[PDB]
């Protein structure tokens, strides 16, 4: 379990689900051809640039932590 | 030439492209393109300033063929607007400047 | 209970139900508790349901 | 299949039932209006002689007069702020546009529907919701706003009737009844048709999240 | 609540000033405090500060140019708010001075509610004409007077008076 | 009227049927039912026992791939962040079980949960709209 990331326990933050269930949102973004070029339609971006930038929102996102 | 998720490089001076959206192309190269005045550029050339240069139609390729496309489907109508009983598909489809509002029928080509 | 609430002017319902001092429910009570008539002149369009029933009388 | 060009990315068209022709939205995103690339086209312009160097030379003018296939060389267009909004009227038999209404810098329409108020006659309108000043991801807007076309020439004429502003965008608009549905934000509304702006005949607060969609038996 | 007399004798002693003063206006309404000064600048002046407002416009109306001691006196509702109302009591526009609403007809007039309004130096604009005779838009040079001619039909038994807030 | 507890052993054995049947069954649309027993399961979900706690955890394991995932989640989220400790310690071993399995489907079903001041924790890709 604890070798398995996204595990939660007792003392779980909220910061800390919520940046799982984001990071894990964005692996599905990654994973699904369609909803990815949903995004490229929407906001303007090449499939390429939009992955670029999930990419880097991987770590960040919400920003730093409490 | 538009912008292609995937490209296959063929044997015999062909190149294809797959686009990300709108329609497919394929290319042949009938030349290698080189040693005319269209500036070849280097790492080590001088500056700190970037190259520029001059955007133009295909000088190094032909366009063999173009391959329909429907994604991305933005919208879709089905409705008979023509005097046959069949009803013709309106679909807006296409990306950035490439879309397009095209019609299907129910025919080869 | 419910008659220090409700006499009091504080409605009794579940939502209530849990703090005890007098006042801070007094400001939980506060917490707890438009048309447009289109006149000739195209300008009416910010005007009430009401006030255009008296430009009804008026005119 | 038939391809008929176009400019900006539809987000949806409509059918006009007597003309019997089509109505298109077009936006896109980082994009720039024909009239934005020509302020940015001159703007340059301008800034290219100020380099001071002999003046004499002028790329300038065979530059702008250079105009590019939009589709061979794609999208010249960045920014963030920055959207393109267009209507067509084309017909659906051949491909040629019937009219083609070029619209504000900023604002992108992401709704459009053509009907009749009861109380007026047979006249069309096509009613096209749009929203202003998109900040897309945080989210917000400066607010939003509604145009109004009679749809003339039996339906083959647009012409501008009013701007009507609201405070959200419009995200869908339908018609109920001989008048015009439109949820805005996450607030329902019941729009009826004033001849200088449109009026609420009602409202509703309670939906939570937002207003996707919207249709109306 | 509080109205603004001047024109008053200056000669009247401070105490003697208050109090005939709180005996002539207690006809309409307790009145709560009177401020008088003889300095320079207050003499011949009073502040009469009114439990009730509608006191203080019925005061105000029945009283403007009373003869006391010898000279007529001359009222106004005062500029601000007393200090004691402030302490008994604890938007941009109000006050406003423009009154528009109905609910005053029977066989009301435009001459009548110019006249109403014409006791007021504010009287700018009067509408009130049509078969309604039950629709006043009343526009007063000043709030004061707005106020003045509000406060004195403040409950025309109910009129209803909107300023243009 | 098993599951409702004359004494614990109904309540495992019944749960152990709740799970086959629930793998049995999947797919073919009778999950309502199957909705309706979850109700009955639900409050046994509490105990120190280890063959009717084991015995729950495939019962609402079964369960899980029988529902499907949302109707789970939506039994579950209150309990994550409850006071007590062992609320917490429970409701987070099931939405482990609930979170290893299936992870890639439960993405649509995070409700919307507003952002604070250092963090933003809204998730604006599903809000863009053509």
């Amino acid at each position: 379990q604890s070798k398995y990331i996204g595990t939660g326990h007792a003392d779980t933050t909220k910061w800390e689900w919520l940046v799982n269930q984001h990071r894990d949102s964005y692996c599905s973004y990654m994973g699904h051809f369609d909803l990815l070029n949903y995004f490229a339609i929407a906001e303007n971006e090449s499939k390429a640039r939009v992955r670029f930038n999930l990419m880097e929102k991987m770590l960040q996102p919400c920003g730093p932590p409490a | 030439v538009p912008v292609a998720a995937a490209m296959c490089v063929l044997k015999t001076g062909f190149l294809f492209v797959a686009s990300e959206f709108g329609n497919h192309y394929l290319y042949q190269i009938a030349h290698l393109g080189d040693d005319d005045e269209e500036p070849e550029f280097s790492s080590a050339m001088p500056l700190e300033d970037t190259f520029f240069f001059q955007p133009r139609p295909l000088k190094n390729l032909v366009l063999v063929d173009e391959l329909d496309s429907l994604s991305p489907i933005l919208f879709c109508q089905i409705a008979d607007l023509a005097n046959e009983d069949t009803p013709q598909l309106y679909v807006a489809c296409g990306r950035g400047p490439r879309s397009s509002l095209r019609v299907l029928r129910h025919g080869l080509e | 209970h419910a008659h220090g609430m409700r006499c009091l002017g504080i409605p009794n319902t579940a939502h209530f139900a849990n703090v005890t001092q007098i006042e801070d429910a007094v400001s939980l009570w506060a917490k707890l508790k438009d048309t447009e008539e289109e006149y000739e002149d195209s300008s009416g369009n910010v005007v009430n349901k009401k006030t255009y029933e008296d430009l009804k009388r008026q005119g | 299949q038939v391809a008929f060009p176009l400019q900006y990315t539809p987000r949806k068209f409509v059918i006009h039932p007597e003309s019997n022709n089509l109505i298109i939205i077009e936006t896109d995103h980082n994009a720039y209006t024909e009239a934005t690339k020509a302020q940015r086209k001159q703007q340059m312009a301008e800034e290219m002689v100020e380099a001071a160097g002999e003046l004499a030379a002028e790329m300038a003018a065979a530059f702008l007069n250079e105009n590019l296939p939009e589709s061979i060389f794609g999208a010249p267009k960045a920014g963030n702020g920055q959207w393109a909004s267009v209507i067509r009227v084309m017909n659906p038999i051949q491909g040629n546009t019937l009219d083609l209404v070029q619209l504000e810098q900023n604002e992108a329409a992401f709704s459009v529907a053509v009907c009749r108020f009861s109380n007026t006659g047979e006249d069309w309108y096509v009613l096209v919701g749009v929203a202003k000043d998109l900040i897309l991801n945080p989210r917000s807007v400066a607010g939003g706003f509604v145009y109004t076309y009679k749809l003339v020439n039996n339906g083959e004429k647009l012409e501008f009737l009013h701007k009507t502003p609201v405070e959200e965008v419009p995200a869908a608009i339908a018609p109920f009844q001989g008048r015009v549905l439109i949820g805005v934000g996450k607030l329902l509304r019941v729009y009826d048709l004033g001849k200088k702006k449109l009026l609420r005949k009602c409202e509703n607060k309670h939906i939570a999240n937002y207003i996707s969609g919207i249709q109306t038996i | 609540h509080t109205i603004y007399i001047n024109n008053m004798n200056d000669k009247i002693k401070k105490e003697e000033l208050k109090r005939s003063l709180y005996a002539l206006f207690s006809q309409f309404g307790h009145v709560v405090d009177i401020v008088a000064l003889k300095t320079m600048k207050m003499r011949g002046q009073a502040f009469v500060i009114f439990k009730e407002l509608g006191s203080s416009t019925n005061a105000l109306r029945q009283l403007q140019g009373f003869p006391f001691y010898g000279k007529p006196m001359r009222i106004q509702y005062a500029k601000t708010d007393s200090d004691i109302i402030s302490k008994m009591r604890g938007p941009d526009y109000p006050p406003n001075y423009i009154l528009f609403l109905n609910n005053l007809p029977e066989e009301t007039n435009e001459m009548m509610l110019s006249m109403l309004f014409n006791q007021f130096p504010g009287f700018k604009e009067v509408r009130l004409v049509p078969g309604r005779h039950d629709i006043a838009f009343v526009e007063f040079e000043n709030d004061g007077q707005a106020g003045a001619a509000r406060d004195a039909l403040q409950g025309f038994k109910a009129m209803k008076i909107t300023y243009a807030k | 009227d098993a599951l409702m507890d004359r004494d614990l052993v109904h309540r495992q054995t019944a749960s152990a049927v709740v799970q086959h049947m629930s793998l049995g069954v999947y797919g073919f649309g009778c999950e309502d039912s199957l909705n309706h027993l979850l109700n009955y399961v639900w409050p046994n979900v509490f105990e120190t026992s280890p063959h009717v706690i084991q015995a729950v955890m495939g019962a609402l394991e079964g369960l899980r791939v029988a529902i499907g995932p949302c109707r789970m989640l939506q039994y579950c989220l209150q309990g994550l962040f409850h006071p007590a400790r062992k609320v917490r310690d429970v409701y987070w071993k099931i939405y482990n079980s609930i979170y290893i399995g299936s992870q890639d489907a439960l993405i649509a079903h995070y409700p919307r949960i507003y952002n604070d001041d250092k963090n933003t924790y809204i998730r604006y890709e599903l809000d863009y709209i053509l």
